[PDB]
């Protein structure tokens, strides 16, 4: 469980960086929400909270039509 | 360019990390997005919060919707409306195996988070 | 060891973010060096190269005196 | 407030990930840093490139230095200068077990990389 916690925290930092490179920062209020979710994951008490906040944060990336290609 | 190569590597690594996490809710939203079932807003975490999702085809509809319940992100959602690509309402009875060819896909489902 | 590659790349993104929060100046040569190291790790194809570049990138954090408490962070 | 807590959480996770990677060169620099043996500049990667490191005590010096060779970060380094805490140059001949108590620790070693990575 603990190593899952470190991995999900690392992944949240990557996810925020991916959104940053996709220029989400220029959209100031969406960016503020993304930062807050990232912070919530880094401060998460347990893996349940971390993964719920990661669902919200990842959904930002999944909602960006054509910005990335999930199939690859 | 160089920026694009780094970005591609970072995004690839992101999805490899997500796959290794192997969490049910993250897997669900990623697999749905791979099929074109994607959220239109940030997925919320509190009761009765609003969620809008693209449903691209009948197979995705049947795998995610039972009566007025939408199942997504390891949670249940109460369907409020289903609208077609022309923003016109679609009654649930119209969304059948035999009738789906006649609908203007994709559909957009609007739902509220349950318990 | 191909199985560890995703973890080293994830860690390099974290390390660059930690350095950014510590106010390593954007206009600085050091910051440009940090970014190049991070990019090279992300583009690495074998763990030997990734780890050598991670040694250099991590040394930037280890060199910032009293900016971090390494013993505390490793408790 | 929260900004400092987020920073602490990110830095702690960083070191947990590093520990999980379990690479010898990373472990060497981290464990040396925990002992106070820290680089003063970014570690370079090419043959004959320069590096400065704090050597906090004789126990570390004995663990890392033999003659004009410094072993650090899974690499060999040729020592160019040792200075003591009084900013005075220490000739390598004086850093002996018998003379170690007369030196002003910590020392700073300047070295050039011996081989390419």
């Amino acid at each position: 469980n603990a190593s899952k916690m470190s991995d999900v925290k690392c992944t949240s930092v990557v996810l925020l960086s991916v959104l940053q490179q996709l220029r989400v920062e220029s959209s100031s209020k969406l960016w503020a929400q993304c930062v807050q979710l990232h912070n919530d994951i880094l401060l998460a008490k347990d893996t349940t909270e971390a993964f719920e906040k990661m669902v919200s944060l990842l959904s930002v990336l999944l909602s960006m039509q054509g910005a990335v290609d999930i199939n690859k | 360019d160089k920026r694009a190569k780094v970005t591609s590597a970072m995004q690839t690594m992101l999805f490899t990390m997500l796959r290794k996490l192997d969490n049910d809710a993250l897997n669900n939203i990623i697999n749905n997005a791979r099929d074109g079932c994607v959220p239109l807003n940030i997925i919320p975490l509190t009761t009765a919060a609003k969620l809008m999702v693209v449903i691209p085809d009948y197979n995705t509809y049947k795998n995610t919707c039972d009566g007025t319940t939408f199942t997504y992100a390891s949670a249940l959602w109460e369907i409020q409306q289903v609208v077609d690509a022309d923003s016109k309402i679609v009654q649930l009875s119209e969304i059948s195996m035999d009738n789906s060819p006649n609908l203007a896909w994709p559909l957009i489902v609007t739902a509220l988070r349950a318990n």
